[PDB]
């Protein structure tokens, strides 16, 4: 779902870079 | 072993009276443990 009005400002800390593999 | 980031867990536990080898007869390892952990392993080292 969108999260317009929780997640907006902007706000630039939303980052992005096998299955379920966590590439920290 | 690894399986789509699932890391399972099996063993067995049995008497020995042979010192040098491991024995040369049959038994088979039960499931214990299964963690839903998505990680990366290519390396391991045990703990004494």
């Amino acid at each position: 779902w969108n999260s317009n009005n929780l997640d907006s400002k902007g706000n630039y800390n939303y980052l992005y870079r096998k299955p379920f593999e966590r590439d920290i | 072993k690894n399986i789509d980031g699932y890391f399972k867990i099996y063993s067995k536990h049995t008497p020995i009276n042979l010192v040098r080898d491991l024995p040369q007869g049959f038994s088979a390892l039960e499931p214990l443990v299964d963690l839903p952990i998505g990680i990366n392993i290519t390396r391991f080292q045990t703990l004494l």
